[PDB]
């Protein structure tokens, strides 16, 4: 098996559009997610709030859907609650709150859609341990 | 790998509750200690027997004599610890005899377990814990690690079983 | 309980003193070979 | 209807006879509960005896 | 089928589910086997026959899973209930036995149900007498374990 | 009885250290 | 000829059977303190409660236990890391379903065994011997302070600590292969090779000079006969030894001088079991063995399982289960 | 007669859909708009005796009303449960990942 | 003066209530148009009592004391609730939300260990009617609710439990289930209690009320394994009222 | 506990056979002395 | 009637009923006493008392 | 036949205790 294309193709909007990452882009995702994201959200997990994982059908039901690239770029500017009721900027990293979340502040617009584009990836590879848990380690 | 076999024996067979690899276990500390007692004693009982402040030179092959003094180590540890060697055919036989043993009671459990043999129950423990919900020991908590080792290990160690465990039916405490 | 916790601490410093003492009183001396 | 002389008890009468009567747990022999008999309980008289 | 057969059908039988110290016959663990209750068949509310999978010999203890012909399990007994998918309640699992004492009858209240599944996972279902031996349940090995032990 | 069993040995172990030492046979110089 | 010249001089006698010394001034009451208590509550005491969820763990003889699974319980996790002397308890009755017993025993037993250090450096120095029998049995009290102190003060609780119990040693064992991968980790990894290298030098050792005893004896006594305690001639032939051991392999893995030897049986368990030791005291603040969880993947990015990731699905099995009723969030920090 | 409680409530409608007088509230994120706001309210304002009840929880927005219209299937109602709603357990019943 | 918590932490004061000077005999005034609330409650044991059980015939066994053993862990503190005006004079507590619960085992003569919930959960108390002042001499007598001691996620030591664990015993694979059944079933009790608070001091001025409880209520029955024993639990309670 | 009724003889005639053989050849080794 | 004074009245407590092999407590013979049933008192059909 | 299973170990310690003495004194007598 490998990296195929195919598997790199992911969600750009809720339209339907969608977008063909390179191979430089998902692994540029990958250590940009273990840079800023992972200390949380280690295999896809929410540490901090178990209840909330980054399984491509979780953010596909949340409001504002997050199960695409503009979502996902979307969320880490101005994140919100999974029913978009209420901005968390002050205690989730964000663009919007980089100057309490320092680790953001050297992120670029293509640093977000890199680590938008592992989170959709990563599913297609590990299926089930990618948010499960423990219990698929 | 070898570490996964320690695993599986402890979750399977209980096999740190088998007589067989206690002796085991006294044979190779027991050896262990003896190697270091008797090797810190001769060291320690030395004569002086050259000038030097590098005690090794002043041993030769072909001495007669006894390079450490028997006696005062016995002395030593007659008051120390209450009983010493006194006979050093005694204690060398004692030093063959110790590991040598212990490895061999140590096989025969593991002949035991060839055939699912086990000491893995105490059956008084047993009937009085299913009869009474507040009776705990520390048998009955390493059992509870045991059905946590084995149910979460069997499907990726034993891939041939094709077991399905689903998520609701894995053993687990609170929160974890 | 007071008189418990009293006993055990008058115990334990007439140990230690002892200890604390003996070692005091000449150890280095007391060997087989060279004294002082 | 339970007394020590149904329940086949031979030394715990003697000292019974002589004033002990309790127990480190907090019984007595007369069925008065929550008394505290100090050291010379039942349990306190064989660990002399022990000792 | 055969009483005989059947009971060779039953991990009970089997000399590699004993222990070291569980001494004496093997009537002294499970008991004096007296019946073949009949073979269990177990189907969901859809009426799939389902399949108890049995306990291997390395298991003292192994839960209960029902799988259809395929393998694909379709119901157990959950360990944590809060998020169970597959209890035999919300899968409305019953058991319907054929031969042996039971034949023709069939048990749909799930603690019943649950019971015999239970003891599917030992094979065939036997009932026992336990009180002439005082028997205490656990499983005891055979002449044929006893033998090779010693020998070896 | 289990109780009682386990005890006794435990102590018929004490009282044997205090045979072998203090009643050991004594080391004799050759 | 002052009475406390004379108690000077009788602490320190080299006639007493056994040897008291200074160090054995404190070493006895420490030591009688915590085998007696240490006899009564392994026979008598009642469950303690040692997770701190009143959820009492009998330990002793009476409630139930056997010799195998009996154990003087740890001290509650209520109570931590503080002091519980009895005095501090209204009664005997708390103090002991607290878990009390434990900590006057570990307290008094390793104060008394580091004096049974100092012990030994102090009658050699007596008896004119030199002085590092001292430093062989660092090695085991360094064990025993990792696992009944450092350990539990590193994870915040003296109910982390092992039980002075048989089955106590084993949970002990599994609960820190959950949490910490000792399999895993050099230290503990010498440490075997630390005892298991002793035990096979040890027998080596024996055989070899059970090998080479001198004909002494006639084939109806004991060969043990043929040596006289005290006997200035050497026993055993060292050079047959050599002679055959260095065939065995070659010439230069054999020793031909028995103090390099003896000082080879001395330091390679003392060193390994150091390292045991300090692989427990630095597991106490969570340095843990390796991990190789997940370290294999594909191209694709597809998890390759390797024997690490075994182990640690059987980790998991003990982590989940260990202490059912205390978790209430989703980490074991501690 | 001795029975288990909570093997008896997943043969009930609790055992197939939220439970808007007994089940946790994390099972509120398998819909979408619920949580955490509705989901709070829903909870803090049980126990209900029809499903249709909980349009007049005091508050809802008429977007908050058309959210839970649209997932009244997705609901029942049972008798309340003891074992399920003691100890906090509908806002944690101890289950994380 | 108010202390701070270096002041009290280690000391014991932070199981203890409030305490009002025995200056403090007022009375407290009632606006029947107005609403209150406790803004703080707090409950004090001193005293565990468990009745025994006598065994022979028809006895009735007495009320016996106990030894704690859990220490200073055992106070009820922060309750706040409605205190309501009815009709009739009335006045009742609502208890609304606080620290109102705590574990408790106490032990018996002969070494029987009781746990216990202490709690006041979901407690309603009322007065006598025509009240209009609180006094030394009002009595608040209610009920509380006492779920049982432990949750439905707790799993005995053989790993069985009501929301989780195993649903029999699995060491014992061929036993008959029958004899096994009690242990097997856990079961969550939900009981009720009584208590009587007394009021013997008011501070007028401040709205603080103090005085003397007396609630009994069934011990632990360890999810239904063993029948419960009552228990009698005697203490001090402070209580701070404000108009809403 | 319902222990093995059995263990109590077993384990005192472990005890006791092979200790009795001891004493018996220590005692008799002694009065050839 | 005390039940303590009752209990007395009975030959399960006279000592000369017993056996030099019948071992332990009293309890092992004919039980754990629990409760007097009460005072028996037999009447014949012409309703006088019989003893 | 419910007997009493004390009775076991009572019969087999009257009998061995008693007869190790006896053969104790016995082979030290012969060797000397
Ligand atoms: C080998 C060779 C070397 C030779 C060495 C020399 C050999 C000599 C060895 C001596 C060994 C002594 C053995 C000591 C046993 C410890 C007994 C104990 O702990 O016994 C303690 C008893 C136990 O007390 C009772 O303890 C009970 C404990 O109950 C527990 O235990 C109960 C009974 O088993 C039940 O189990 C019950 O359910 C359970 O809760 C209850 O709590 C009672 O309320 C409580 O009274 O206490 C008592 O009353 C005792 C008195 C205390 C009074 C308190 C005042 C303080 C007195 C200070 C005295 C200090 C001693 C002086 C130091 C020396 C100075 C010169
Ligand atoms: C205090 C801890 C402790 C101690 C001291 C021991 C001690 C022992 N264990 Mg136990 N164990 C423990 C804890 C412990 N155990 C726990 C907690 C568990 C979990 C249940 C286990 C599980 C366990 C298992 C599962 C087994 C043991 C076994 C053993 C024995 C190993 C004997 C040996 O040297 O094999 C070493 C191997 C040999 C001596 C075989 C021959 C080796 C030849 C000579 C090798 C030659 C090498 C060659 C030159 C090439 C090397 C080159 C290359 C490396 C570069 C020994 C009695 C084994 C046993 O009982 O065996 C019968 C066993 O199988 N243990
Ligand atoms: C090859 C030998 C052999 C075999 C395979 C069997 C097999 C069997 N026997 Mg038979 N039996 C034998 C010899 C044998 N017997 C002999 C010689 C006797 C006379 C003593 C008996 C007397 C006998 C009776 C009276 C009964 C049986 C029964 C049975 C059954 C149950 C066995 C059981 O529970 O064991 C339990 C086995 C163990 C617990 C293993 C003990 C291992 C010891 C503890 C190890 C010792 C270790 C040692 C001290 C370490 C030293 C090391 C170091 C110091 C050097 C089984 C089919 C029973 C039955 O079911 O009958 C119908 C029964 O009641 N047997
Ligand atoms: C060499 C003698 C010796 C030593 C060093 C200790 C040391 C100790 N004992 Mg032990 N003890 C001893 C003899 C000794 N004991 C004897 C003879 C008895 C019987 C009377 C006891 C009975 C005893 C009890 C009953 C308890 C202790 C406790 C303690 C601990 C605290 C003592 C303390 O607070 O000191 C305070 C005094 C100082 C620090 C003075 C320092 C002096 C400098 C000049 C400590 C581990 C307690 C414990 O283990 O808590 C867990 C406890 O509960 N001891
Ligand atoms: C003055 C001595 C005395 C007395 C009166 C008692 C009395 C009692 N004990 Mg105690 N006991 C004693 C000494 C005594 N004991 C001693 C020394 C021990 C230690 C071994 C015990 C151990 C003990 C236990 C463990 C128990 C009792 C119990 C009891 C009760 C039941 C007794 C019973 O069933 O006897 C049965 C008596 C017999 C069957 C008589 C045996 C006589 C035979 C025939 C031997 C003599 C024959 C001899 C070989 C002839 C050789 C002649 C030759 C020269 C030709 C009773 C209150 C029991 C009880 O209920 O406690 C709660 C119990 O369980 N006792
Ligand atoms: C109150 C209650 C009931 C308490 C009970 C509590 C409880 C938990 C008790 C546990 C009991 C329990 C069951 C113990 C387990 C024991 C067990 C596993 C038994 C193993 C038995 C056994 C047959 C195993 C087979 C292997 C075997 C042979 C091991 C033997 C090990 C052993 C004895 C090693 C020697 C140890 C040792 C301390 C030696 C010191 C020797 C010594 C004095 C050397 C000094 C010395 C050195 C020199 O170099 C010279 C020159 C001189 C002169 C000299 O002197
Ligand atoms: C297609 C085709 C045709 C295929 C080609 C294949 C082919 C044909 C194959 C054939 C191969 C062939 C022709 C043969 C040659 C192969 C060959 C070289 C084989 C190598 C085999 C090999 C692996 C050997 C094992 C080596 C071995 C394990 C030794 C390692 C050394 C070792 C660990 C030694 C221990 C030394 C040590 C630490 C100390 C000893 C311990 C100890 C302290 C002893 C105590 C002690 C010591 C004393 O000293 C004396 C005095 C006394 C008192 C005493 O107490
Ligand atoms: C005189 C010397 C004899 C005294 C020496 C001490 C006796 C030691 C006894 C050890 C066995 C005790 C085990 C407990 C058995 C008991 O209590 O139950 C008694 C058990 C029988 O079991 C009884 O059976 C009954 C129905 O018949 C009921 O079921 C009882 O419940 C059950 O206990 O006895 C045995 O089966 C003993 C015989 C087994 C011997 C064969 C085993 C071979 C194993 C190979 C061993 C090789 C290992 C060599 C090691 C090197
Ligand atoms: C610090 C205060 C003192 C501490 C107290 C120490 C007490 C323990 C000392 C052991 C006495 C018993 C040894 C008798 C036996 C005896 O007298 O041996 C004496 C023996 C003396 O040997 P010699 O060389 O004189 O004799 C050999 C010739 O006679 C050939 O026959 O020494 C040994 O063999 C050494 C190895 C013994 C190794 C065993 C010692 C450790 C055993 C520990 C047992 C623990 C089990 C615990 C169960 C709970
Ligand atoms: C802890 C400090 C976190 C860090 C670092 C990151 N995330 Fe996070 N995340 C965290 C929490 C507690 C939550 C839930 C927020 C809530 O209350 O709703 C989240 C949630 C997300 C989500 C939504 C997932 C869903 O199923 O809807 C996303 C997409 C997400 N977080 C992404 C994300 C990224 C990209 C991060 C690195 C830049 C990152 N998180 C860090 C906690 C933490
Ligand atoms: C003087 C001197 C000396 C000597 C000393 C000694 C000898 C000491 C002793 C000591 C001792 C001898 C000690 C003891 C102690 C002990 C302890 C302290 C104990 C404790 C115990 C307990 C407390 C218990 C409890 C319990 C339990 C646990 C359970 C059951 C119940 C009861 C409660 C009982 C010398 C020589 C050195 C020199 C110098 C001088
Ligand atoms: O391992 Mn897991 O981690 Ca050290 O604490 Mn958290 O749990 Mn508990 O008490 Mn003993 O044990
Ligand atoms: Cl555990
Ligand atoms: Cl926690
Ligand atoms: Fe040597």
């Amino acid at each position: 098996a490998e990296l195929t294309p195919e598997v790199l193709t992911v969600p750009l909007n809720s339209e339907g559009k969608t977008i063909t990452l390179t191979e430089k882009q998902y692994l540029e995702g990958k250590r940009l997610f273990q840079y800023a994201c992972a200390s949380c959200h280690v295999g896809g997990i929410t540490k901090t709030n178990p209840s909330l994982d980054l399984r491509t059908e979780t953010l596909a039901l949340a409001t504002p859907p997050r199960d695409n690239i503009e979502g996902l770029v979307d969320y880490m500017k101005n994140p919100t609650t999974y029913d978009g009721e209420q901005e968390i900027a002050e205690v989730h990293p964000s663009l919007r709150s980089a100057d309490i979340f320092p680790k953001m502040r050297n992120l670029t617009e293509k640093d977000l859609v890199a680590i938008a584009g592992h989170i959709l990836v990563e599913p297609k590879i590990l299926g089930d341990k990618w948010g499960g848990g423990k219990v698929y380690y | 790998a070898i570490f996964r076999f320690l695993l599986f024996f402890q979750g399977f067979h209980n096999w740190t509750l088998n007589p067989f690899h206690m002796m085991g276990v006294a044979g190779v500390l027991g050896g262990a200690l003896l190697c270091a007692i008797h090797g810190a004693t001769v060291e320690n009982t030395l004569f002086q027997d050259g000038e030097g402040a590098s005690t090794f030179r002043a041993f030769n092959p072909t001495q007669a004599e006894e390079t450490y003094s028997m006696v005062t180590a016995n002395r030593f540890w007659s008051q120390i610890f209450g009983i010493a060697f006194s006979n050093k055919r005694w204690l060398h036989f004692f030093m063959l005899f110790v590991p040598v043993t212990g490895l061999w009671m140590s096989a025969i459990g593991v002949v035991g377990l060839a055939l699912n043999l086990r000491s893995y129950d105490f059956i008084s423990q047993e009937i009085r814990a299913a009869e009474d919900p507040e009776f705990e020991t520390f048998y009955t908590k390493n059992l509870l690690l045991n059905e946590g080792i084995r149910a979460w290990m069997a499907p990726q160690d034993q891939p041939h079983e094709n077991f399905v465990f689903p998520e609701e039916v894995l053993p687990r405490g609170n929160a974890l | 309980m007071e008189t418990l916790k009293i006993t055990v601490y008058i115990v334990v410093t007439f140990f230690v003193l002892l200890f604390v003492f003996g070692f005091l009183s000449g150890d280095p001396a007391r060997n087989p070979k060279r004294k002082d | 209807l339970n007394p020590m002389w149904r329940q086949g008890m031979f030394v715990l009468p003697f000292m019974a006879r002589l004033g002990v009567t309790g127990s480190w747990s907090g019984w007595s022999i007369t069925g008065e509960t929550g008394i505290d008999p100090g050291f010379w309980s039942f349990e306190g008289v064989a660990l002399a005896h022990i000792v | 089928i055969p009483e005989k057969l059947a009971f060779y059908d039953y991990i009970g039988n089997n000399p590699a589910k004993g222990g070291l110290f569980r001494t004496g016959p093997m009537n002294k663990g499970d008991g004096i086997a007296q019946a073949w209750k009949g073979h269990a068949v177990f189907r969901n509310k859809e009426g799939e026959e389902l399949f108890v999978r049995r306990m291997p010999a390395f298991f003292e203890s192994f839960p209960v899973i029902l799988t259809d012909k395929n393998g694909v399990v379709k119901a157990d007994i959950p360990f944590r209930r809060a998020e169970s998918k597959y209890s035999f309640e919300q899968q409305g699992v019953t058991v319907s036995f054929y031969g042996g004492e039971l034949n023709g009858q069939t048990f749909t209240d799930p603690p019943t149900v649950k019971s015999y599944a239970r003891k599917a996972i030992f094979g065939e279902i036997f009932e026992f007498d336990t009180e002439t031996l005082n028997s205490d349940g656990i499983f005891r090995t055979s002449p044929r374990g006893w033998f090779t032990f010693a020998h070896a | 009885m289990e109780t009682i069993t386990y005890v006794f040995i435990f102590a018929c172990i004490i009282a044997l250290f205090f045979f072998a030492i203090f009643f050991r046979e004594p080391p004799r110089i050759t | 000829a002052n009475l406390w010249e004379r108690f000077c001089n009788w602490v320190t006698s080299t006639d007493n059977r056994l040897y008291v010394g200074w160090f054995g001034v404190i070493m006895i009451p420490t030591l009688l303190a915590a085998t007696i208590c240490f006899v009564i509550a392994f026979i008598a005491a009642p469950p303690v409660d040692i997770d701190g969820i009143r959820e009492p763990v009998s330990g002793s003889l009476l409630y139930g236990n056997n010799i195998i699974t009996g154990a003087v319980v740890p001290s509650s996790n209520a109570i931590g890391l503080h002091f519980y002397p009895i005095w501090e308890a209204a009664s005997l009755d708390e103090w002991l379903y607290n878990g009390g017993p434990y900590q006057l025993i570990i307290f008094h037993f390793l104060l008394g065994a580091s004096c049974y250090m100092g012990r030994q450096w102090e009658l050699s120095y007596r008896l004119g011997m030199r002085p590092w029998i001292c430093v062989a049995y660092s090695a085991p009290l360094a064990s025993a302070f990792a696992v009944f102190l450092i350990y539990p003060i590193g994870q915040g609780s003296f109910s982390d600590g092992m039980p002075l119990g048989i089955s106590g040693t084993f949970n002990f064992m599994i609960v820190f292969q959950a949490e910490h991968n000792i399999l895993m980790h050099p230290f503990h990894q010498l440490g075997v090779a630390g005892v298991f290298g002793g035990a096979l030098f040890c027998a080596m050792h024996g055989s070899l000079v059970t090998s080479s005893l001198i004909r002494e004896t006639t084939e109806t006594e004991s060969a043990n006969y043929g040596y006289k305690f005290g006997q200035e001639e050497e026993t055993y032939n060292i050079v047959a030894a050599h002679g055959y051991f260095g065939r065995l392999i070659f010439q230069y893995a054999s020793f031909n001088n028995s103090r390099s030897l003896h000082f080879f049986l001395a330091a390679w368990p003392v060193v390994g079991v150091w390292f045991t030791a300090l692989g427990i005291s630095t597991m106490a603040f969570n340095l843990n063995g390796f991990n190789f969880n997940h370290s294999v993947i594909d191209a694709k990015g597809n998890v390759i399982n390797t024997w690490a990731d075994i182990i640690n699905r059987a980790n998991l099995g003990m982590e989940v289960m260990h202490e059912r009723n205390a978790h209430n969030f989703p980490l074991d920090l501690a | 007669e001795l029975v288990n409680v909570v093997d008896e409530k997943l043969g009930t409608a609790y055992g197939e859909k939220i439970d808007l007088n007994n089940t946790n509230i994390a099972a509120f994120i398998q819909y979408r708009g619920l949580y955490p706001t509705l989901a709070k309210l829903i909870v803090k304002n049980a126990p209900y005796e029809s499903v249709e009840d909980v349009l007049n929880i005091p508050g809802l927005t008429e977007r908050q009303k058309q959210i839970l219209r649209e997932n009244l299937e997705h609901f029942t109602v049972t008798e309340v449960e003891t074992a399920l709603v003691e100890g906090g357990d509908r806002y944690n019943n101890g289950l994380y990942k | 003066q108010t202390l701070t918590y270096d002041d009290i932490v280690g000391t014991g004061l932070a199981n203890k209530c409030p305490t009002l000077d025995d200056t403090a005999r007022g009375a407290y005034p009632i606006d029947s148009s107005q609403t209150y609330r406790i803004a703080r409650l707090c409950l004090q044991p001193t005293t565990f009592l468990v009745k025994e059980e006598p065994k022979n015939k028809r006895q009735e066994a007495e009320f016996v004391p106990t030894k704690l053993v859990t220490r200073e862990t055992t106070s009820l503190d922060q309750i706040q609730g409605e205190l309501k005006v009815n009709s009739d004079g009335s006045l009742t507590f609502v208890e609304e939300d606080g620290i109102d619960f705590q574990p408790v085992t106490v032990q018996m003569a002969g070494g029987e260990r009781i746990p216990l919930l202490f709690t006041v959960k979901n407690l309603v108390a009322s007065t006598q009617p025509n009240v209009t002042s609180i006094t030394t001499s009002t009595d608040f007598k209610g009920e509380f609710n006492v779920p049982s001691y432990r949750t439905a996620n707790f799993l005995d030591p053989k790993g069985r439990g009501l929301a989780s664990g195993y649903d029999s015993a699995i060491a014992l694979p061929q036993a008959k289930e029958e004899e096994l059944a009690r242990a097997n079933v856990k079961r969550f009790s939900l009981t009720k209690g009584q208590i009587s608070l007394n009021v013997a001091k008011v501070d007028g001025r401040t709205g603080e009320i103090a005085g003397t409880f007396e609630s009994e209520q069934l011990s632990d029955d360890d999810m239904g394994a063993h029948e419960p024993h009552e228990v009698k639990i005697q203490g001090v309670f402070y209580a701070s009222i404000e108009p809403a | 506990m319902e222990v093995n009724q059995l263990g109590l003889i077993a384990t005192a005639l472990f005890v006791l056979v092979p200790s009795v053989f001891l004493i018996i050849l220590y005692v008799q080794t002694e009065s050839q002395q």
